[PDB]
């Protein structure tokens, strides 16, 4: 198979679906962590390295940042390899 | 008053002079001397060539005085550098202070080689 | 309002901008303690003007003929034996190095030897604080790509970007990652 | 041991006799510039 379609068609389905279709539920049951509350209250420098510091934001209008984008991207890489790597054990020889 | 004269106080010359980079305000110190560093740069490579020690070899005649032009500029753009640290330590021209003349000194580094490799490249 | 290393991002409280180069980039907040900040901006500065001294160093041997590559050097023996150097260098280093921390923890800036700060030519300000970071930033990125290049490519900095130019789209990390076979078998 | 290469000319004539003047009257020219505070 080709990779470059294989792996940039899956990536391009995984985000196409993170962004409009489970954007919503996943914002959803990330305010689901908001009821529980925050980490820590300190002022300590071990403290605040479990603080959001820096917020990612972002002009895309539904709020897709980068942290998704990796995210999603993630997932697109790892199922186009998969569909790769089995794919390729069709006519193998002695493996 | 000072001796009134032509060459003092004359339209033509005074014209003249405002128009060049250093008498024209309102331009970025930086871009003032990236056009008097060009001017000095391309000049400074031509008595180099033709009178130094390696004048007579065909094709390292250019090279040499071409890269000993490179090396004057280098020197004086540390003498900018320098002039301005002892000058402004502490005024209507921005180019006539400590932030100023030091944008200025940087600029005739960069136009001074960028001249003296203009003029290289018109030789070959 | 600085520009930010991410398009629409308001920098971080932490950091302010008083320091040279602060772009308000710090994704992972490890400067946050200010008495750690202060160390790593020191920090900062010394791996870049080693870096910009090797980027030279490697870029200026290639250029004027030296041979063999910068990662082969040290298997080339000179005129001191290699036992010798190490003890000379240490001792050197040392010295350099530890009254290099005792300045800054005094004065708190960056020196040579018994000068904090050493500025023998008077040149400094703002501008040169922020130009040294940057073209400081830009010879770690470029000593670590001389690191790789050389893993993959296995060619010196200024033979690969020859090869590129040559041929563009032919030679590039695309056709290296697939042939090392090839580069590496010769 | 002591030998030093036979190169070594080509670099400190033109350093010690061109760079370090260069730089130590950079240096002393600064200096002697300086005003107090
Ligand atoms: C600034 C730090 C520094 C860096 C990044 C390197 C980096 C390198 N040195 Mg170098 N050296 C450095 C300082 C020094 N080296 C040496 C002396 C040597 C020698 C003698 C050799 C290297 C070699 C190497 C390479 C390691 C290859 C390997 O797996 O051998 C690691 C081998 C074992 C652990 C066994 C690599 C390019 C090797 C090289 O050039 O390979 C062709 C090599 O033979 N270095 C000295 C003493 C003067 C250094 C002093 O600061
Ligand atoms: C800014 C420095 C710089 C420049 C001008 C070049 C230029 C070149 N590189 Mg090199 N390279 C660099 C950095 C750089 N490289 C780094 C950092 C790495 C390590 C990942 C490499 C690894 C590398 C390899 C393995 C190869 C090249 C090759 C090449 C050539 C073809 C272009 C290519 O394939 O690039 C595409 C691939 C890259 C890895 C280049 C990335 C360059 C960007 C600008 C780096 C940005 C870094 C970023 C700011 C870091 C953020 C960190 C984050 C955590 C915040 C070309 C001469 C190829 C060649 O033909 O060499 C002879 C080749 O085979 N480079
Ligand atoms: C020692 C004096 C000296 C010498 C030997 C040179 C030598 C040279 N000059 Mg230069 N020049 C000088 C002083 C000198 N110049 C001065 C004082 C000025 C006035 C500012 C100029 C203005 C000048 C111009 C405008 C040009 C030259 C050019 C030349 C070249 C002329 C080549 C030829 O055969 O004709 C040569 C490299 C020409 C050049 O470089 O052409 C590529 C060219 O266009 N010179
Ligand atoms: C004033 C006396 C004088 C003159 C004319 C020369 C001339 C020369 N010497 Mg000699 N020299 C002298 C004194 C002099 N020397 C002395 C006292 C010593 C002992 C310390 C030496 C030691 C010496 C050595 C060791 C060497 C020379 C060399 C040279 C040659 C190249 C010099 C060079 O690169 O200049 C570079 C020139 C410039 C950067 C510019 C010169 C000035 C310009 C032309 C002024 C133009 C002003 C302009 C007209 C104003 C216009 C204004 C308008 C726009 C309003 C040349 C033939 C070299 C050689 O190979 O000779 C064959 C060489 O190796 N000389
Ligand atoms: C020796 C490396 C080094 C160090 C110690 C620092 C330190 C600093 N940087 Mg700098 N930086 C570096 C290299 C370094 N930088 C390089 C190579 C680049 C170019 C990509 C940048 C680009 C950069 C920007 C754009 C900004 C900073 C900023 C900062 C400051 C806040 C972040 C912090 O606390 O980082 C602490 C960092 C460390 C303790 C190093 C951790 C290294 C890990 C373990 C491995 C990383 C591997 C890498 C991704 C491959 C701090 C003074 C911010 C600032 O305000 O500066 C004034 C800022 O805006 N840096
Ligand atoms: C981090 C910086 C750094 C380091 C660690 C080295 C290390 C080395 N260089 Mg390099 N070099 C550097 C910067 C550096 N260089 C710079 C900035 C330049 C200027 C472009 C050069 C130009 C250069 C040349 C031309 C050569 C080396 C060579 C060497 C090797 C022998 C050094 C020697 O015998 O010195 C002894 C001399 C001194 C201590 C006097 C220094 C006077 C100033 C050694 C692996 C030599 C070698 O064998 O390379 C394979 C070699 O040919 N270097
Ligand atoms: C882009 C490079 C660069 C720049 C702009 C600066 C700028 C600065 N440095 Mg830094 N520095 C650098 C590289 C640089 N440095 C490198 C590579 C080293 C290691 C050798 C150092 C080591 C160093 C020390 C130890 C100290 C400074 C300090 C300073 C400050 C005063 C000196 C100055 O203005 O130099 C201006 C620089 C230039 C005009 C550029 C010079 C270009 C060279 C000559 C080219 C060499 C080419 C090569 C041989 C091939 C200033 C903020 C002092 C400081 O922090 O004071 C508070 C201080 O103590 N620097
Ligand atoms: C005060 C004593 C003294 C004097 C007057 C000279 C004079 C000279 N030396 Mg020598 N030198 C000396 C001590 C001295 N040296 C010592 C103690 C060493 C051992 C480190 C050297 C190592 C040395 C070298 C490696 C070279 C010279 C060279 C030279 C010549 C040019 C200057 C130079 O490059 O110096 C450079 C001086 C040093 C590197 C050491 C200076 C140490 C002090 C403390 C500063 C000149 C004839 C050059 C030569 O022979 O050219 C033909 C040359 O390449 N010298
Ligand atoms: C120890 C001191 C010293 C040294 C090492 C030199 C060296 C030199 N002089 Mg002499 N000179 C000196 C003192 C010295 N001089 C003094 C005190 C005076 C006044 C009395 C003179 C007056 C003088 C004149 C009038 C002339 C020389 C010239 C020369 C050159 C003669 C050999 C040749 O053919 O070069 C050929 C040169 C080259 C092929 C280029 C060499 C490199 C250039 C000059 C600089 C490159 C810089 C680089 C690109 C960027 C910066 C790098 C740096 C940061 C490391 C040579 C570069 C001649 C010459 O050609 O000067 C340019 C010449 O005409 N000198
Ligand atoms: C701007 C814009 C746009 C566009 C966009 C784009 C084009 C994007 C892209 C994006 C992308 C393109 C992304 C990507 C990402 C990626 C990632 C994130 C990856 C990851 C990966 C990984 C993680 C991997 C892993 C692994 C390995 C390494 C090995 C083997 C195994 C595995 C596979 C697992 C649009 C028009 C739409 C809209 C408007 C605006």
């Amino acid at each position: 198979l080709d990779p470059q379609i294989v792996i940039s068609g899956s990536t391009a389905a995984f985000l196409a679906i993170g962004r409009f279709v489970f954007l919503g539920y996943q914002r959803r049951e990330a305010n689901f962590d908001s009821t529980v509350g925050p980490k820590t209250t300190g002022a300590t420098y071990f403290d605040d390295l479990q603080k959001n510091s820096t917020i990612f934001a972002t002009n895309d209008p539904a709020g897709f940042n980068i942290i998704d984008v990796a995210g999603w991207g993630a997932l697109g890489h790892a199922v186009g390899f998969a569909v790769l790597a089995i794919n390729s054990l069709q006519g193998a020889n002695l493996s | 008053g000072m001796l009134e004269t032509p060459v003092t106080s004359a339209p033509i010359v005074a014209t003249y002079l405002s128009n060049l980079p250093a008498y024209r305000t309102g331009v970025a110190p930086v871009l003032r001397g990236v056009e008097i560093g060009l001017a000095h740069g391309f000049l400074l490579a031509g008595p180099f060539i033709k009178l130094g020690p390696l004048r007579n070899v065909p094709e390292t005649a250019e090279i040499a005085g071409s890269l000993s032009a490179a090396g004057l500029v280098l020197i004086l753009a540390l003498c900018l550098s320098i002039y301005g640290s002892a000058q402004f330590q502490s005024a209507r021209d921005p180019l006539f202070s400590a932030d100023g003349w030091s944008e200025f000194a940087a600029g005739f580094l960069v136009g001074g080689e960028a001249g003296v490799a203009w003029a290289y490249v018109c030789t070959q | 309002a600085r520009p930010t290393w991410l398009p629409g991002l308001n920098p971080p409280a932490h950091l302010k901008g008083a320091l040279a180069g602060d772009n308000g980039f710090d994704p992972l907040g490890l400067g946050q303690d200010e008495g750690r900040l202060k160390w790593y901006a020191e920090a900062e500065k010394t791996n870049g003007r080693w870096a910009m001294m090797a980027v030279a160093g490697i870029l200026g041997q290639e250029l004027l003929g030296v041979t063999p590559a910068w990662w082969e050097a040290g298997a080339k023996e000179y005129d001191i034996p290699a036992q010798a150097l190490t003890p000379i260098e240490f001792i050197v280093m040392g010295f350099l190095e530890i009254k290099r921390y005792q300045g800054f923890k005094q004065t708190g800036t960056s020196g040579f030897i018994n000068s904090f700060p050493f500025d023998p030519a008077g040149m400094n300000s703002p501008s040169m604080a922020t130009k040294e970071v940057k073209n400081g930033r830009l010879a770690m990125v470029a000593f670590i790509g001389f690191c790789v290049q050389a893993l993959a490519t296995r060619t010196q900095p200024i033979e690969g970007l020859t090869a590129h130019l040559a041929d563009p789209f032919g030679k590039n990390i695309t056709y290296y990652l697939t042939h090392l076979p090839e580069t590496l078998g010769s | 041991p002591f030998v030093p290469p036979s190169w070594a000319p080509s670099v400190f004539v033109p350093l010690t006799g061109l760079v370090l003047p260069a730089i130590a009257m950079a240096t002393l020219f600064v200096y002697i510039e300086k005003e107090a505070p």
